[PDB]
C-alpha cells in the first residue's frame, strides 16, 4: 500500500517537484513540475505536466531507506529485512544529479520518521569489509 | 521631410486618353499605401482609389467605374494614374495623398493637385 | 540542359563608338546570368553579375539589360583595352554552362 | 592582398591518375569554397566541382563519377583527383574561390590554372 | 519536420555521443559554428543541449545569424546575438520534389519577433487606418504564404533543411558530454596513470 | 443606406461667436470620423481626428464630442482666416462616402 512519496519545496507547480512511483514492476523518477494535491491520488497524479525536464527510470518486513541531498546530489540508501531493535548495514543504491532544495515532503498511499545530526561515529570494519558495528562519540564518557 | 509633386494642369479631348503621375520623395516607397481623391469645382470630396506599394493590391468603389486601372513603379518611385473617356464632366483636380499606419491616420499629407479639363 | 548562343561570332568595330553583346538563352532563367571578359593570354574577368548590378573596379561604361531568355551587354565608348573577347555565363540550371564567345575585332 | 596559386604543368599518359594542388593564402579558407574549371583548347569553360568547407562536395554530371576532391585547413590546401586519363584530357584547369551571395555568380577573382598534356 | 515559423524544438539530455563525426561527413552542405570552433566540439562538452529544426527556402540561409535583418529573420524566427552554437544546412530537394505546398511562412507582423520566441498565432493582419472585419480584403491579408516548391527548380528555391543547436555553460551539474579514449593496460611496468 | 447631410448646407457667423457644426451619421455605422479644412484654392487639410484628439501640426485651441450614433465639431473662434470649406468623413465600410459638407462665411454686416 505504501508505494510512493512527493518532495518539494511548494507543493504547486511553480516549482519543481520531485516524485517517485512505484509500478510494482519498475520505479519512474521525475522532477516535472505538478499542481498541488492535497490527497494522493490511491486509486481504490495528474495534476499537470509543465516544464518536464528530467526522467529517470530504473526497478514483518521493515524495508529501512535513507534520503539525503547535499551539493546538488540525491542518493537514496537501502536496506531489506527478512524479519526496530537490532543492528543492520546500508548501503547506497543510485544518484540522482538534479540540484533542488526541498524543504518538505508528503507521503503517498504506519511508519517511524527520524532526524539526522552532525555527529561523529566510530565504525569498526570486517575483514570482508562490511560494516558491523557502531560506537557514538558524545552519547557517554565512555564513548 | 515627406513631399509630393505632380504635373501641371493639362486639356482633354472628350472620349480620349491622358496620363497623370504622382511623385512622392523622403521616404521610402513600399511601406504606407498611395490614395487619390478628386475636387470636381468645390464639391465633395470623391475617393477615387487606391493601392499597395508592395503588394500593388488595388481595390475601387462601386462608383469607380471608368478609370478603374492603377499601377506604382519603383524605377521613378511614383505613381501612375490615367484617364479614358473623358464624356462630359471629369473635367477636375486630382490630389494625390498618402496615409501613415504608425501614427496619424487618414491622409496627412497631400499634393497640390493636377487640374484637367475636357474641352473640343 | 541548357544551352547559350552569343550574339556574333567576331564584331569589328572602332574604338570609341557604342557596342552591344547578345547572349540567348533557350530557356527562361530570369536574371541568373552573368558577363565576363578574357582578353589574350588571359583569364576571364568578371564584367557583370545578374545583370542588374556592376562590379567593384569595372569602368562605369559597362551595363546590362535584358530578362528572362534575352541579355544584353552595353559598353559606353568603347576603348583598346576592351578589345577581347566575352562571355556569358547561366546559374539557374544546376550544371552552369557558358556561352559561345564573342570576340571583339578592331576596326582600324 | 589575397592571392591564389596553383600547381605546375602535368606529363602525363591516358591511363593513369593525376592530382593537383590548389593553394589560398591571406583569407580564410575555412569560410568559403572552392571551384574548379577546365578549359579545352578550342572549348570553353567547363565547370567540374565545387567543394565546400561543411564537407559539401559538388560535381558535374558528366565527371560525377572520376572526381575527387579534398580540403585540407592545417595548412589551407585543396587536392582536385580524376583518373580515367583521356586524349581530351589535355586542357587548363582552374580553381577558384566561392564569393558571398547566391550559389551560382558571385564570381569575384580567380587563379592561374595549370597546363594539362596527355598523349601517347 | 515542422513549418519554419513553428520551428520544431528538442531537449537533449543525460546521453554521450560524438561531434566529430558530424562535419567529417560528405553530405553537410553548410556547416558554421559561431560560439566554439568546428574542430573543438568534442574537446569541450556543455549542458542543456537544443536542438531547433525547421526548413527554409535556398537563397535565405544567410537570414539564420545574429545581428541580420530580413522578413523571415524577423517575422519567423531571430537568432539572438549573445549565442554560442552551430548552425547545419543541408539540401532536401528529392525529399519534397514532386510540388510540395504545405508549407507556410510568416510574413505579416507587427514587430520583430523576441529571441527564441515561439510566436504561434493566427490573425487577419491589418494595413490599414479602417478596422478590418468579417472577410478579408484592402488591409486584410493573410500572414502566412505557401511555397512553390516544384521539382523543375533549381538553385535558390530547393528546400533545405536548417538545424541549430544551442548548449549552455554548465548552469547545473553536468549531464552530456563528449566520449573519452581508453587504451590498453599492461602488467609488471612502472607506469603512471589517472584511472 | 448611404446618406448624410450634416444638418445644414452653409453657416455664417458675423463676430467672436463660437462656430460648431455636427457630422451626423445614418442607421448605425459606428464611431470613428474625421474632419478636413478646404482653404479655397490649395490641398487639403485634416481638421479633426476620431472626434476627440489633437493635432501637433496645428495651434490646438479645439474641442470635439463624444460618441454614439451622432456626431458633433468645435472650432476655436472667429479670426481673419477661418472663411473656408469643411468636410468631414466616414470610414467604416470600404466605399468611403463623403459629405456636401459646410462653408463658413464671416457675416459682414453694416
Ligand atoms: C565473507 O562472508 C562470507 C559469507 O558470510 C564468507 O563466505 C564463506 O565463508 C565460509 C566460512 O564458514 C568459508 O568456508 C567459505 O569458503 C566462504 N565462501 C566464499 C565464497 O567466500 C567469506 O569467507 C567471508 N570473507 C571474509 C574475508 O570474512
Ligand atoms: C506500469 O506497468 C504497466 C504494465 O507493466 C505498463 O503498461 C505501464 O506503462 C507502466 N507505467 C509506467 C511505465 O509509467
Ligand atoms: C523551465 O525552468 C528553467 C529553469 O531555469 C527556466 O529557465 C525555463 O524558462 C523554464 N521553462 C518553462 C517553459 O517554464
Ligand atoms: C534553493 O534555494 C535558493 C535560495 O532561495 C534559491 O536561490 C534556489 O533557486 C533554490 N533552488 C531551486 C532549484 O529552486
Amino acid at each position: 500500500i505504501i508505494r510512493g512519496w512527493i518532495f518539494g519545496t511548494t507543493l504547486d507547480s511553480k516549482t519543481q517537484s520531485l516524485l517517485i512511483v512505484n509500478n510494482a514492476t519498475n520505479v519512474v523518477i521525475k522532477v516535472c513540475e505538478f499542481q498541488f494535491c492535497n490527497d494522493p491520488f490511491l486509486g481504490v497524479v495528474y495534476s499537470s505536466a509543465n516544464n518536464c525536464t528530467f526522467e529517470y527510470v530504473s526497478q514483518k518486513n521493515l524495508r529501512e531507506f535513507v534520503f539525503k541531498n547535499i551539493d546538488g546530489y540525491f542518493k537514496i540508501y537501502s536496506k531489506h529485512t527478512p524479519i526496530p531493535q537490532g543492528f543492520s548495514a546500508l548501503e547506497p543504491l543510485v544518484d540522482l544529479p538534479i540540484g533542488i532544495n526541498i524543504t518538505r515532503f508528503q507521503t503517498l498511499l504506519a511508519y517511524y520518521v527520524g532526524y539526522l545530526q552532525p555527529r561523529t561515529f566510530l565504525l569498526k570494519y570486517n575483514e570482508n569489509g562490511t560494516i558491523t558495528d557502531a560506537v557514538d562519540c558524545a552519547l557517554d564518557p565512555l564513548s | 521631410e515627406v513631399q509630393l509633386q505632380q504635373s501641371g494642369p493639362e486639356l482633354v479631348k472628350p472620349g480620349a486618353s491622358v496620363k497623370i503621375s504622382c511623385k512622392t520623395s523622403g521616404y521610402t516607397f513600399t511601406e504606407y499605401t498611395i490614395y487619390w481623391v478628386k475636387q470636381s469645382l468645390g464639391k465633395s470630396l470623391e475617393w477615387i482609389g487606391g493601392n499597395n506599394p508592395n503588394n500593388d493590391d488595388t481595390t475601387y468603389k462601386q462608383f469607380f467605374k471608368g478609370k478603374a486601372t492603377l499601377t506604382v513603379d519603383k524605377s521613378s518611385s511614383t505613381a501612375y494614374m490615367e484617364l479614358r473617356s473623358l464624356t462630359s464632366e471629369d473635367s477636375a483636380v486630382y490630389y494625390c495623398a498618402r496615409d501613415g499606419y504608425p501614427y496619424y491616420y487618414a491622409l496627412d499629407f497631400w499634393g497640390q493637385g493636377t487640374s484637367v479639363t475636357v474641352s473640343s | 540542359d541548357i544551352q547559350l548562343t552569343q550574339s556574333p561570332a567576331i564584331l569589328s568595330v572602332s574604338p570609341g563608338e557604342r557596342v552591344s553583346f547578345s547572349c540567348r538563352a533557350s530557356q527562361s532563367i530570369g536574371t541568373s546570368i552573368h558577363w565576363y571578359q578574357q582578353r589574350t593570354n588571359g583569364s576571364p574577368r568578371h564584367l557583370i553579375k545578374y545583370a542588374s548590378e556592376s562590379i567593384s573596379g569595372i569602368p562605369s561604361r559597362f551595363s546590362g539589360s535584358g530578362s528572362g531568355t534575352d541579355f544584353t551587354l552595353t559598353i559606353n565608348g568603347v576603348e583598346s583595352e576592351d578589345i577581347a573577347d566575352y562571355y556569358c555565363q547561366q546559374g539557374h540550371n544546376w550544371p552552369l554552362t557558358f556561352g559561345a564567345g564573342t570576340k571583339l575585332e578592331l576596326k582600324r | 592582398e589575397v592571392q591564389l596559386e596553383e600547381s605546375g604543368p602535368g606529363l602525363v599518359q591516358p591511363s593513369q591518375s593525376l592530382s593537383i594542388t590548389c593553394t589560398v593564402s591571406d583569407f580564410s579558407l575555412t569560410t568559403y569554397g572552392v571551384h574548379w574549371v577546365r578549359q579545352s583548347p578550342g572549348k570553353g569553360l567547363e565547370w567540374l566541382g565545387v567543394i565546400w568547407s561543411g564537407g559539401s562536395t559538388d560535381y558535374n554530371a558528366a565527371f560525377i563519377s572520376r572526381l575527387s576532391i579534398s580540403k585540407d585547413n592545417s595548412k589551407s590546401q585543396v587536392f582536385f583527383k580524376m583518373n580515367s586519363l583521356q586524349t581530351n584530357d589535355t586542357a587548363i584547369y582552374y580553381c577558384a574561390r566561392m564569393g558571398d551571395g547566391y550559389y551560382v555568380g558571385a564570381m569575384d577573382y580567380w587563379g592561374q590554372g595549370t597546363s594539362v598534356t596527355v598523349s601517347s | 519536420f515542422a513549418s519554419v515559423y513553428a520551428w520544431n524544438r528538442k531537449r537533449i539530455s543525460n546521453c554521450v555521443a560524438d561531434y566529430s563525426v558530424l562535419y567529417n561527413s560528405a553530405s553537410f552542405s553548410t556547416f558554421k559554428c559561431y560560439g566554439v570552433s568546428p574542430t573543438k566540439l568534442n574537446d569541450l562538452c556543455f549542458t542543456n543541449v537544443y536542438a531547433d529544426s525547421f526548413v527554409i527556402r535556398g537563397d535565405e540561409v544567410r537570414q539564420i545569424a545574429p545581428g541580420q535583418t530580413g522578413k523571415i529573420a524577423d517575422y519567423n524566427y531571430k537568432l539572438p546575438d549573445d549565442f554560442t552554437g552551430c548552425v547545419i544546412a543541408w539540401n532536401s530537394n528529392n525529399l519534397d520534389s514532386k510540388g510540395n505546398y504545405n508549407y507556410l511562412y510568416r510574413l505579416f507582423r507587427k514587430s520583430n519577433l523576441k529571441p527564441f520566441e515561439r510566436d504561434i498565432s493566427t490573425e487577419i493582419y491589418q494595413a490599414g487606418s479602417t478596422p478590418c472585419n468579417g472577410v478579408e480584403g484592402f488591409n486584410c491579408y493573410f500572414p502566412l504564404q505557401s511555397y512553390g516548391f516544384q521539382p523543375t527548380n533549381g538553385v535558390g528555391y530547393q528546400p533545405y533543411r536548417v538545424v541549430v543547436l544551442s548548449f549552455e555553460l554548465l548552469h547545473a551539474p553536468a549531464t552530456v558530454c563528449g566520449p573519452k579514449k581508453s587504451t590498453n593496460l599492461v602488467k609488471n611496468k612502472c607506469v603512471n596513470f589517472n584511472f | 443606406d448611404i446618406v448624410m447631410t450634416q444638418s445644414q448646407k452653409f453657416m455664417s457667423t458675423s463676430v467672436g461667436d463660437r462656430v460648431s457644426v455636427t457630422c451626423k451619421s445614418s442607421q448605425n455605422v459606428g464611431t470613428n470620423v474625421a474632419w478636413y479644412q478646404q482653404k479655397p484654392g490649395q490641398s487639403p487639410k485634416a481638421l479633426i481626428y476620431s472626434a476627440s484628439y489633437r493635432y501637433s501640426g496645428v495651434p490646438d485651441h479645439f474641442t470635439g464630442s463624444g460618441s454614439g450614433t451622432d456626431f458633433t465639431l468645435t472650432i476655436s473662434n472667429v479670426q481673419s482666416a477661418d472663411l473656408a470649406e469643411y468636410f468631414c468623413q466616414q470610414y467604416n465600410n470600404y466605399p468611403w462616402t463623403f459629405g456636401g459638407g459646410t462653408k463658413l462665411e464671416i457675416k459682414r454686416t453694416v
